């Protein structure tokens, strides 16, 4: 039984200290081990100050938002 | 001495350990990430405070955070060479 | 009781009529064509430029260019005659009361600039919306760029139609609000 | 792991373990400092390297030994050696008395390599934003050090933050009766377990009085 | 030999440095591109390219200095009062530099 | 005469702008080498420890530093928490409230206020 | 006096000086006595502020403390 958002599905970030808070990014993969605290891996078009466009988030920090659309983060 | 804390968001990069110039950080086994390892700071008394570990950390916000404490400086945290405090 | 001396020099209208709401009724100002300071300043300009002109040869090109400058100065003197200038400086003033019907009013330049500035901003926003990529910002898609630049003329209508139809703004819950201020 | 017998640098003049190095003014300042750090390693060929204190050096085909004032210089030289595929280098801190403390490969395994028996020191079990607010821990153990709070304290203050926003349902603390309480401390009735029963009954009386008073014009 | 002198890299800004190959993700990329422009040492390819770049850039700058000298010479021949200065240098200030009569800039030219 | 106050100045000005400042600077550099020097801002002074212990000896301020101070009946709070966790305990989970709180209180920060070891 | 500034010279502004003394030496000494009193009291206050409150006084100091009857009312009137 798959857990978390599907691969390639857009999710809105709910981590307040994240550089992409309330932004959206494609789900690269979700780790299926229940022991992993932050299994969801999300990649973004906008890099942060460390020039990193991907990060691993918790299961409770992604809400499966729709596609961004024209001129929308 | 400063205060170097490691948070759960660590993904076992080992980059923070490699970037530390005074061997403050080390890798310990854990079970909260796919790498089965998290960083630790057992020797922050040798932490000068260069924050290279924070530069090297790739998590969204640093899984390793160095808190500067200037009213706390020791001879090791200041990198004293000409002068000994022991 | 002589408001000039009561208030240390400044004078007050003392009359409550709508006909004095125009800038032209102000006692500080005066039409430039009948102001002594205006005459003296532009006469001094003419005198200085003419004195510079005599220093050169009669048949030189510099003499002709100074004649052209003198004609420009006299044209400026006659053109600013209807413009309002203060009764003590002689320098013509710019009207910023929204009069729309006085010499030197700021309404016409404001309207022109606001139109063209909205045009520039709308063209840039349209190009950014239609090129949702960083590669298109360093290597400009020139045909699309000039298409948006030409299309920007209808900004005062298209922008409002986007404002009311929910296509300009975005809810705060879709963009990064800012740094966290709490959690514990 | 067995610590070596690194002698004090002022007593090991002219040792065969010293690499051929040019020698500069950047070395440790004697006559003012007594704490020295020593790094030893075994090389395979006399490959030239750079001393952390200015000037270049040539290793020995066998054992090597260098003395430095700071651990940072020893670690810099250790990284430089490790770039040359030279492992098995150990860094010691020499106390003024001559005590040898084994520092860098503390458990014999380099810190970037996971080794069993290690425990996450200074670990915090939440995201960095999960730290409690500094304002909440005023005049407690963590007065200006909210990042040092144990996770139980963080959860407790988080629950307090959650609670102290539903203002209408809060319980105002009763005003103490200073004039008629407050006898000499020797004047007490003991019965500690009865004192909590007295707390229960007194607070029940206070709440009943408050409800009765509120149900007059509300 | 010269068949490799191609314009294909003109559009590809930042080609010379391998740290700029990731693309202009941020505005720092622009400043880095301008900063590494003449840093031939850190740019891509072997040491021979460093020598070629250094020598050819020296020649290009020398051409630039020659162009500046040529501009000064043409200003002196066609935009100057060097004739009357030759005839009477103690009464004529040197001037090979005019200003157009725009926005009243005519006030900058003075009697020489 | 309008002067005759300079008799006071010729003593006071040299005194308060030379003798007092020099004595103050010497006394300050002497005070800098006391074990009590700047005991309110400099960590690890003896007087700071004595003041903290004196505060802790007061009956009102005994359990003042505890962030969890306030629970009138901590046994009731713990019992209610245990009851609420029992109804929400996931399947055959083996964690109790008591040891969970005990291990959530015990963290590992050896280098926190280690300056309380010299004075 | 050698004046500076345009206005002093062009208006003739002058600075009169009393030919008398102002205050006699006795008055200055009378002021200095109270200044010394302020000085002693200020040194004492600086000492007290430097040392701060001593909570452990109830173990050694005599008496039993005192809360004024208005201070109790202010305690129980609220905050
Ligand atoms: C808070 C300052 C303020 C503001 C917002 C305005 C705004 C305006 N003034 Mg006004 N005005 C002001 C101060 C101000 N005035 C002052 C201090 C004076 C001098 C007493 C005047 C004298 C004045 C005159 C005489 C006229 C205006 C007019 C106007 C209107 C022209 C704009 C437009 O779209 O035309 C459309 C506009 C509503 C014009 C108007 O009524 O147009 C509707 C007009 O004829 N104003
Ligand atoms: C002729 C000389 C001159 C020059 C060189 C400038 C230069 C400038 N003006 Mg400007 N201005 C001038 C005359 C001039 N002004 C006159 C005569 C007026 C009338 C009083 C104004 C009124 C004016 C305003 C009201 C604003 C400027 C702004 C600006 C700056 C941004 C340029 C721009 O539009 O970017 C291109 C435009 C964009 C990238 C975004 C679009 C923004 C513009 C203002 C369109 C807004 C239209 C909107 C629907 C109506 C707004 C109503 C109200 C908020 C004013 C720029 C430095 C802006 C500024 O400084 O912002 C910090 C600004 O907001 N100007
Ligand atoms: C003094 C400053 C100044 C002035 C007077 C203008 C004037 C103009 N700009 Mg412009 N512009 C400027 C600075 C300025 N620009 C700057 C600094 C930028 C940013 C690099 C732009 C970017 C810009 C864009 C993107 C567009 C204009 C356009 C226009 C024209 C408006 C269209 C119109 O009225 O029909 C004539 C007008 C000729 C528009 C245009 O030409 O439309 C066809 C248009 O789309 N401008
Ligand atoms: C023969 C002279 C010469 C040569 C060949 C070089 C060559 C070099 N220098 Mg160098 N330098 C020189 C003189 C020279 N320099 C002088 C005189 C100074 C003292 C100021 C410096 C200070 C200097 C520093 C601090 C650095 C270099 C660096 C470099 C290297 C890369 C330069 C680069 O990419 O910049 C690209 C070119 C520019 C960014 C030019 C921008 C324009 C300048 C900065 C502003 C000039 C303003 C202008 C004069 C006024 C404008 C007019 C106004 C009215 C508008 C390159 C090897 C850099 C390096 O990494 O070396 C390896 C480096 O960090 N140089
Ligand atoms: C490299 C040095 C240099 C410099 C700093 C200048 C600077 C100048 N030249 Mg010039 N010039 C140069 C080289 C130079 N020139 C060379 C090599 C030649 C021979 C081909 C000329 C031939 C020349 C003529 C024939 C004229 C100037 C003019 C001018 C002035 C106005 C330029 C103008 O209208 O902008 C033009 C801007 C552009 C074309 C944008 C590109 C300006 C002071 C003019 C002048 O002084 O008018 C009184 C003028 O009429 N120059
Ligand atoms: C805001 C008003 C304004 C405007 C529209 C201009 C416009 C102009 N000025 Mg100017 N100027 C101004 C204010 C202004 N200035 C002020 C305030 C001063 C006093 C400091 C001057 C002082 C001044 C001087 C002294 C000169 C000009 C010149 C010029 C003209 C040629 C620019 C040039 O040499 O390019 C140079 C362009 C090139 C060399 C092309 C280079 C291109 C490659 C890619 C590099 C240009 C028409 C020049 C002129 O008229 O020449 C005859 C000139 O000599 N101005
Ligand atoms: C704000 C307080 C203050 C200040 C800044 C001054 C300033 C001055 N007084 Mg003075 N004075 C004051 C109060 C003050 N007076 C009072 C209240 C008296 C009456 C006792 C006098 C009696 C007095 C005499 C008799 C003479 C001066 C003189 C002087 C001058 C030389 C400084 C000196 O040696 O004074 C010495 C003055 C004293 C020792 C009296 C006590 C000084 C005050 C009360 C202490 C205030 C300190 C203040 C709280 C700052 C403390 C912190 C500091 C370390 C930064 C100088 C302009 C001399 C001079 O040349 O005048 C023309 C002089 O002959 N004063
Ligand atoms: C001008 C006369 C004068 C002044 C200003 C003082 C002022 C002071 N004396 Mg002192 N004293 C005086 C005469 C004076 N005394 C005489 C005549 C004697 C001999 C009986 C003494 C014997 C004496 C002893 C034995 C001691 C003092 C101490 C002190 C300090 C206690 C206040 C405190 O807690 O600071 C706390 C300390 C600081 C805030 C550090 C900065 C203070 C420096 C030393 C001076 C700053 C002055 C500044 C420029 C204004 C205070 C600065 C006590 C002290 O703390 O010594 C330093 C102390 O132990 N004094
Ligand atoms: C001609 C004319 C006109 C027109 C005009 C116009 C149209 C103009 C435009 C103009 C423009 C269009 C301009 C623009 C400008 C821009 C600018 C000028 C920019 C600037 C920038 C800056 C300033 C920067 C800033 C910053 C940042 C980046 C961020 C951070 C902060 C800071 C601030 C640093 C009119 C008719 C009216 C009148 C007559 C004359
Ligand atoms: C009349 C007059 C006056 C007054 C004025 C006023 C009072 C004004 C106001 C104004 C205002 C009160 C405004 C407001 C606004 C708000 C808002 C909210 C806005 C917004 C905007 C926007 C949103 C824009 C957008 C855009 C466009 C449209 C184009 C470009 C691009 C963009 C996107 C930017 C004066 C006194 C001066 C003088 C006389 C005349
Ligand atoms: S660099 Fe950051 S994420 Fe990587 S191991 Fe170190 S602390 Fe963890
Ligand atoms: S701040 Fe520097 S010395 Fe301290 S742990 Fe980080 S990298 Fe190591």
């Amino acid at each position: 039984p798959w857990v978390g958002p599907k691969k390639g599905s857009w999710v809105k970030i709910l981590r307040p200290e994240s550089y992409w808070f309330q932004q959206r990014g494609q789900v690269v993969n979700v780790n299926q081990k229940p022991e992993v605290k932050y299994p969801v891996t999300v990649k973004f078009d906008s890099v942060n100050y460390a020039n990193v466009n991907t990060n691993g988030y918790a299961l409770w920090e992604v809400i499966e938002a729709p596609a961004p659309g024209p001129g929308e983060v | 001495s400063h205060a170097v804390k490691i948070y759960d968001t660590c993904i076992g990069c080992t980059l923070c350990v490699r970037a530390c110039p005074t061997d403050v950080l080390e890798m310990v086994p854990a079970s909260i990430n796919a790498a089965k390892q998290v960083a630790s700071s057992p020797r922050v008394e040798d932490c000068v405070g260069c924050k290279r570990c924070e530069t090297a950390c790739p998590t969204d916000f640093l899984s390793i955070r160095v808190y500067l404490q200037d009213n706390e400086e020791t001879q090791y945290s200041l990198g004293l060479d000409l002068v000994d405090w022991s | 009781a002589k408001p000039l001396e009561m208030f240390g020099g400044v004078d007050i209208d003392l009359e409550d009529t709508p006909a004095h709401w125009t800038i032209k009724a102000s006692p500080v100002l005066e039409p430039c064509k009948d102001n002594k300071k205006f005459h003296k300043k532009l006469k001094d300009e003419l005198y200085k430029v003419k004195k510079n002109q005599q220093k050169f040869a009669e048949g030189s090109a510099a003499y002709a260019r100074f004649n052209k400058k003198i004609k420009m100065i006299e044209l400026r003197e006659t053109a600013y005659g209807d413009r309002l200038c203060g009764k003590k400086d002689g320098l013509p003033r710019t009207i910023a009361t929204g009069e729309w019907n006085v010499r030197g009013s700021a309404m016409w330049p404001a309207a022109i600039f606001l139109y063209i500035a909205g045009w520039i901003g709308w063209a840039g926003r349209s190009y950014l919306i239609r090129t949702n990529d960083a590669a298109k910002e360093i290597n400009i898609d020139v045909p699309l760029a000039v298409t948006c630049m030409a299309s920007g003329f209808s900004w005062p209508v298209a922008a409002w139609q986007e404002i009311v139809n929910g296509e300009m703004a975005v809810p705060n819950d879709q963009i990064h609000n800012g740094g966290p201020w709490n959690q514990s | 792991v067995v610590a070596e017998a690194i002698p004090r640098p002022e007593d090991l003049l002219d040792s065969p373990k010293f690499p051929m190095f040019e020698g500069s003014t950047g070395g440790y300042m004697s006559r003012s400092t007594r704490e020295r750090h020593a790094i030893t390693w075994t090389a395979k060929g006399q490959a030239k390297f750079e001393m952390p204190t200015g000037g270049f050096a040539i290793m020995n085909q066998g054992e090597n030994l260098c003395y430095f004032r700071k651990k940072e210089q020893c670690i810099a030289l250790g990284k430089q050696l490790r770039k040359m595929k030279i492992e098995n280098y150990k860094i010691y801190r020499l106390k003024k008395d001559g005590t040898v403390i084994f520092m860098h490969p503390a458990d014999g395994v380099f810190p970037e390599k996971v080794n069993k028996g290690r425990v996450q020191v200074n670990g915090r079990p939440f995201t960095i934003r999960g730290n409690p607010q500094q304002s909440e821990l005023k005049f407690t153990k963590y007065q200006g050090k909210g990042y040092e709070a144990d996770p139980l304290t963080t959860m407790f203050v988080k629950a307090r933050v959650m609670a102290f926003a539903d203002v209408p349902n809060l319980f105002a603390l009763p005003q103490p009766n200073m004039d008629e309480l407050v006898p000499a401390e020797e004047v007490d009735k003991y019965t500690r377990q009865e004192y909590t029963t007295r707390m229960m009954e007194a607070l029940k009386r206070v709440q009943d009085d408050r409800a009765a008073k509120a149900a007059k014009s509300l | 030999i010269f068949r490799y002198i191609n314009t294909t890299l003109w559009a590809k800004a930042g080609h010379f440095n391998k740290a700029l190959s990731k693309g202009a993700k941020t505005t720092t990329w622009i400043w880095n591109l301008h900063d590494y422009a003449h840093d031939f040492d850190i740019q891509q390819r072997s040491t021979g390219l460093i020598a070629r770049k250094v020598f050819s850039s020296n020649l290009a700058h020398l051409s630039l200095v020659f162009f500046w000298i040529s501009g000064m010479h043409l200003h002196g021949a066609y935009l100057s009062n060097y004739d009357i200065w030759l005839k009477d240098p103690k009464s004529i200030t040197p001037s090979s530099h005019l200003a157009y009569s725009l926005i009243g800039q005519d006030i900058l030219n003075s009697y020489t | 005469k309008y002067g005759d106050q300079r008799k006071f100045a010729a003593v006071l000005v040299p005194l308060t702008t030379l003798v007092f400042p020099a004595v103050a600077m010497g006394m300050f550099v002497l005070y800098s080498f006391q074990e009590d020097a700047f005991w309110r801002i400099v960590p690890g002074t003896k007087r700071a420890r004595e003041l903290d212990e004196a505060w802790r000896e007061h009956p009102l301020f005994a359990n003042s530093k505890d962030p969890l101070d306030g629970l009138i009946n901590p046994d009731d709070y713990e019992k209610g928490l245990e009851e609420a966790w029992e109804r929400a305990k996931p399947a055959g989970s083996t964690v109790t409230v008591k040891d969970k709180l005990k291990q959530l209180s015990k963290q590992n920060n050896p280098h926190w206020e280690s300056w309380r070891a010299m004075s | 006096r050698v004046p500076g500034g345009k206005r002093t010279q062009e208006l003739g502004l002058v600075i009169p000086m009393a030919d008398e003394d102002g205050l006699t030496d006795g008055q200055v000494a009378g002021l200095f006595v109270i200044a010394l009193v302020v000085f002693i009291s200020a040194m004492d206050l600086a000492k007290t502020m430097y040392n701060g409150i001593n909570p452990a006084k109830f173990k050694t100091s005599k008496g039993k403390g005192y809360i004024s009857p208005l201070v109790k009312r202010y305690i129980e009137n609220g905050f």
